[PDB]
């Protein structure tokens, strides 16, 4: 259930062992789209469900002529979403060099269906998304108490801690706001907010506090855009919904460049896109960096770029990685029977290595984001060497 | 911490060294302005020495060097 | 009925909690009208009461025309004493701005009749508030234990505790004046006393080389206080005070102008002449905005606005912590989970929730009490136990347990 | 015309003068509506004779029946436009408390009014004020002169300067935004901004880009009470969607104890905690040592602020450098029988007998501009226009 | 004719200016294609040449069916040989995967054309390609003195020289492996070579108290990277690629594997071969935005557009440094000023124009060349300007 360096170990050592990877100078968390199930947020099976229930042509225009996608994976809901949006993508492509007009537009239809669903799963709230004070209902209370935990474990002279993810939703910024804490993300100003790669550098210091934090969204967010000059502006949840998210999700316009994330296998493909490259830039310079320790929740191991990453880490002797991953038994047996996908050989590589600085987690439902929480610590205020209180118990010991 | 307040005084050096009949004067650096209005800047000028009792009067002389620090020459003449 | 960011804790690690805290090198109090509960004053339900009973005709002009209070909170006992001061006087200043004539003099009877009521409350007393020794009475003997106990617990080189109050009683000042220690509270002289800001910064020292002292801050103003015409503020002493104008308040009618300086009310900006109220207020923001702190809150009802935002935005800091008593905690969450509650119960119940380990709140109707809280606080231990033989008579004693 | 103490000076004596206070700590300026009159802007009598001859069949009522303006200031365009509006809200608080439908109707129409006159003169751009990049404009040219000097002087290890304002215009946000430096302003958060008073102790610092500090002591246009009660703070486009285009374009209509702009809903408790704050914060500073202040565009029509600027005189160390420009024909009314109380204050300023406070006086010579010239002194767009046409 | 900012300075200004910018915090080069035109190879305007002479036939299908290339173009003389070769990939992609047999044919025929003529132009020795000591030859000769001038004067705490290039070739790897030098270029092992992006942060030391290193940044590919059956890329060593796939290609005449080669920037649809292709350009992006960096560019034709947007962004930072070869201003500047040339001459001009004392332009025919590139260049006072070694080895070989 739990590993480290390939051999087994128990529930004190592993309490222990997380209680005294908190003290290091570096801490940070990598979470992926399952630490927002339990606030309104969908995985990428739904996406699939909700786009062959509603478009019902499409799918046999798929499957019938173009031979993109086959009936047996369809039907068994096993298709990857983002090595068919590249597909579509290189098919338009093509056909667009050589003057085809009817084929043409039924790539445009795919691509607009495709992106108009998955928009709607990072809103959480629905029509309540434009209203304020949303981080004040019972959804988000684990968050709160993630980031009270991580801040507070900070004594004087050390660094803030880092946080990573790849969901486009505001649960982090609704949940830190209604907290009073203050989060720096490259961006300065109110009636013109731009993004500048040196705003990375800043702290506060009193003049006569102390609790923030910084965070990288590495796939880009719900309320950026780029207006073509070279830079990027961010607004405000109601500012986007009133101009260009409500005319998406309703009136079905086609979709444009109204808003920048990376749905997709290649995130190459874009030239002009400098914020993915300094997130990136960003990540590697902190895994680098000597006492180093990582937590890794709701990731499922099906980037190319990010375990690519993850890997060359493991050169460095002073760096430390724990892994929450539910489902690691039928991920165990599949490999010795021939082989699974390449996310879930991923793991078990890692799983079955010789050094004793990668841990694994399994088993089901107690590897999960609130399981998560609850593991981390709390401060000792006052602490005390109470070794005459040991010297009582040791006096007990013999008493019975 | 009352209202009774006590100091209120605007000199532009002190007296740091006697000689028989000669004397050695410092003059202040720290001060944003020694506005009080007359300003001595410039031998053969007459300054004044508060001694409680009597004020004693002389006649400047020199001036020269050696944040950097300036001195002062000057002889007796007689007291008020 | 001990909570801490949100967990439960018991009767032993709060004492040794409690016991760290007095440790510190800032420490102090803040005080209600609960307090003075004990010793003879009332709360503001009780004055409402009081009031109702005692001019019916004015309470019912209230009622009927000018519809300032309802017909239920009446009956219930809900209304509040600081919002019906403050649209009172909106409604003297509008009819004097527009020159009618009956309407302001009806309504100067309400509020001089109100001001009656509160001031009769603060005696603690009744006649004997113009004698003395009235701090040798039994009445005042946990305000004693609370003054020695703060005091002796402190370290040469540490500064002194300080007192923040809103109350109008002399119970405080009476009960030190029996114990020989000095309270600083911004007055100097004795033919003629007056305010000075500058004198918070004074300390006593011995010409061969009367160690114990403290500071005392009334944030609502006091019953002995009065301003002259000259704008300035003098102090006199109880029995003086009660001879020259508050047997005029009491016994005879329509006798309020401005005579002593209080704050009843609840926007206490909008007097643009009252610079002692802005200078206490800065001393108590300044106080719990250093390093190491603690704050034991006793009384408060947390109905007061500029207080609750004060209290909330230090929670920032990471060396602050506080301690709440609140005896009717049962009964705000009951309420609040069912989308209700006043607006002091949501208050209350959202420092509660916080997941901070430097929040610590206290319930249980009786056991959070004045008489409860001073029990709390620790003795000195003088000359630490000598030698380490106490690990020898715990042996001794604990194997035969 | 320039005074010293009731004696006269030259151009260079004061233009060294003022290099030499710049070299202090505490280094602060007081403005008023006299600088925003540079960009588009007016002043009270302006919006006075505006409101007079827009709205005269209703102006009786303010004499006649509820006594709220003098007719000798009526008819000399003196009155003062901040606490109309303050004895307005309370006497419509007042009647609708009373329930009387008759008279509750009366107010709305004169406070529709006043705010219509009120916004018409503060946005500066007309419809272009929603837009992006408006302070990269030619009239919003001077205001970063003062900005840029004002850091540059400042030696290593010296406080940044503050800048207190009367102003409740988008003026100076403008300025820095297009500058590249930040303000703290006292709010914080970008989905829900709130305020919080203990902001103004912060600081940044390199790991290994500046920083000032903005007062507003009226309020300002993107200030506003929702339901809750809390004060929230939007951008400007956020503003002119949600209430300021009704405003200007629609017959008659109110809300009620909403905005904060200018001194208006000072009768509740959670409207008022707002603007006590910045008035302490002035006057904490100013009663510091080693302190500077250069007034401009004020017109001493404030009672409270001159009794704390009188009262700090008294340390010696509290430098004060005045800009009134009409000096002369107020001396000239002192000497008759006639005058003003702000006329009686400036030229009392004026018959001091010491060297700490300096009065300068002119027609154009003492305008904010000038004052801008006064203080020491400290290709991208071909590169933008050649990236843009490949 | 030698510009700085439009005023006209003489030669030992120039000389002067260039000995200064020599001895800054960073130091790089860019070469292109006319670099390597001393040593055996061709521009890509002799390329098309050789093709539109050599296959007539495949040239009339590929303008009047598919539109891949322009009439006025390649009556001028003006493609972008590997920006076609990226197009082809694409089209015989998705009419594999759609399954149109009779449109496969006419790409595999194509496509084992292109590569046909590109491939045989990189050789730079013909047949002698498979042997060794190819760096003693006297083509050499020049890039050896740039690589011994670029290391020798650097002073002690001063990173290392980096290299850029567009050429896919290997003459730089046989100049450096003669004078003893170790270059970086991203891959590490023998038996199997892999890439492992994060060696470019790596550094040598000595342990007794060495600094004989540098980067080399490959955009484009190489002829001896390849990709196997796994989804890993290889590099061999020339005379093993030669064995196993060179000869046939340029031998037999119907040859074509398929997504197998990784040059020249073709296969970039596949996301496990557009992460070696993004990796060097972000690089690149990273090492302009430096204080103190100055960098000379020889042999580049401004005919890209990334590249190029690129380097005017960079030059809004005051302390960046620019100097350019360009043999050709005279016959663009009248073009631009009659009425306007192409878009190279429009960049070129315009940069020549700017007011700025941080561009410099070079011109003038031969005076422009790599060989005048490189005499322009410092040369250290203790550097040994004499030949003992060589006659004590000549003594050596001699004796017995
Ligand atoms: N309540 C839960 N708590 C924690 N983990 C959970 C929970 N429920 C499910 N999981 C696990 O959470 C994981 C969710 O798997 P996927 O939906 O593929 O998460 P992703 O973020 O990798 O997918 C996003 C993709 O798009 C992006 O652009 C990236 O490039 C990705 O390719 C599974 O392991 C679940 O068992
Ligand atoms: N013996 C006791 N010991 C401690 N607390 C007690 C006791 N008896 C009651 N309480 C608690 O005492 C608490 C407060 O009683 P209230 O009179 O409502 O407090 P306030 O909000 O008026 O606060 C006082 C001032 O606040 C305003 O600003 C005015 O200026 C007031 O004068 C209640 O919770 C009781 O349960
Ligand atoms: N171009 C100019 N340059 C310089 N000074 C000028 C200029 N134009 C006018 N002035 C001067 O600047 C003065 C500004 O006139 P007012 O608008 O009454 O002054 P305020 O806005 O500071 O006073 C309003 C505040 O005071 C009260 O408390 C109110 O409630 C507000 O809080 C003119 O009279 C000229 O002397
Ligand atoms: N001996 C010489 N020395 C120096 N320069 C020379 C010499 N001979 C010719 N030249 C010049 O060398 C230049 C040859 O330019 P070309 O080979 O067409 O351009 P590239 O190398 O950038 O082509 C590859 C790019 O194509 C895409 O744009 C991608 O971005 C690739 O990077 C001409 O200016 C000649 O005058």
């Amino acid at each position: 259930s739990i590993y480290q360096g390939g051999n087994k170990l128990n529930e004190d050592d592993f309490r222990s062992h997380v209680y005294s990877l908190c003290q290091l100078d570096n801490v940070g968390v990598l979470l992926g789209a399952g630490a927002s199930v339990g606030c309104g947020g969908k995985t990428m099976k739904d996406v699939w469900k909700s786009f062959k229930q509603n478009y019902p042509e499409l799918l046999g225009a798929l499957i019938d002529k173009y031979l993109l996608v086959s009936q047996i994976d369809s039907d068994n809901n096993l298709v990857n979403v983002e090595l068919l949006i590249d597909e579509a993508t290189k098919f338009l492509s093509v056909a667009k060099t050589r003057r085809c007009e009817d084929e043409e537009e039924e790539f445009r239809k795919i691509l607009s269906s495709l992106y108009k669903e998955v928009t709607k799963a990072a809103l959480l709230t629905g029509e309540q998304f434009r209203e304020k004070n949303q981080g004040k209902k019972d959804a988000f209370k684990y968050h709160k108490e993630l980031i009270s935990k991580l801040i507070s474990n900070r004594q004087p002279g050390q660094s803030a801690p880092a946080i990573f993810t790849t969901n486009y939703d505001l649960a982090l910024e609704w949940a830190a706001e209604d907290l009073g804490i203050q989060l720096f993300n490259g961006f300065s100003g109110l009636h013109t907010r731009q993004f500048y790669p040196q705003n990375f550098d800043l702290a506060f210091r009193n003049v006569n506090g102390h609790y923030h934090a910084y965070l990288y969204k590495l796939h880009g967010s719900l309320t950026w855009y780029q207006n073509d000059s070279l830079t990027v502006n961010e607004v405000s949840a109601s500012q986007a919904y009133d101009e260009y998210i409500n005319d998406i999700i309703n009136k079905d316009d086609f979709y444009r460049g109204q808003h920048l994330i990376y749905p997709g296998a290649n995130k190459y493909s874009h030239t002009i896109g400098f914020v993915y490259g300094e997130m990136f830039r960003r990540f590697g310079e902190f895994i680098s960096k000597p006492q180093t320790a990582l937590f890794i929740n709701g990731f499922g191991f099906g980037d190319y770029h990010i375990n690519r990453i993850i890997l060359g880490a493991l050169l460095n002797p002073s760096f430390h990685v724990v892994i929450y991953y539910p489902e690691l038994k039928e991920a165990i047996t599949k490999v010795s029977k021939g082989g699974g996908s390449e996310a879930e050989k991923a793991i078990v590589t890692l799983k079955n290595m010789a050094f004793n600085q990668v841990t694994v987690v399994g088993g089901g439902s107690k590897a999960y984001f609130n399981s998560f929480v609850e593991h981390l610590p709390y401060p000792v205020l006052f602490p005390r060497d109470n070794i005459v209180d040991e010297l009582v118990e040791a006096i007990a010991n013999l008493s019975k | 911490m009352s209202l009774f307040k006590l100091t209120e005084i605007s000199a532009i050096g002190y007296v740091v060294g006697l000689e028989g009949e000669r004397i050695r004067i410092n003059l202040h650096e720290g001060l944003q302005g020694r506005l009080a209005v007359s300003s001595v800047t410039q031998p053969g000028d007459l300054i004044g020495f508060d001694a409680g009792n009597i004020l004693v009067v002389a006649r400047v002389t020199d001036m020269a060097f050696v944040i950097p620090l300036r001195q002062i020459i000057a002889y007796a003449i007689g007291f008020v």
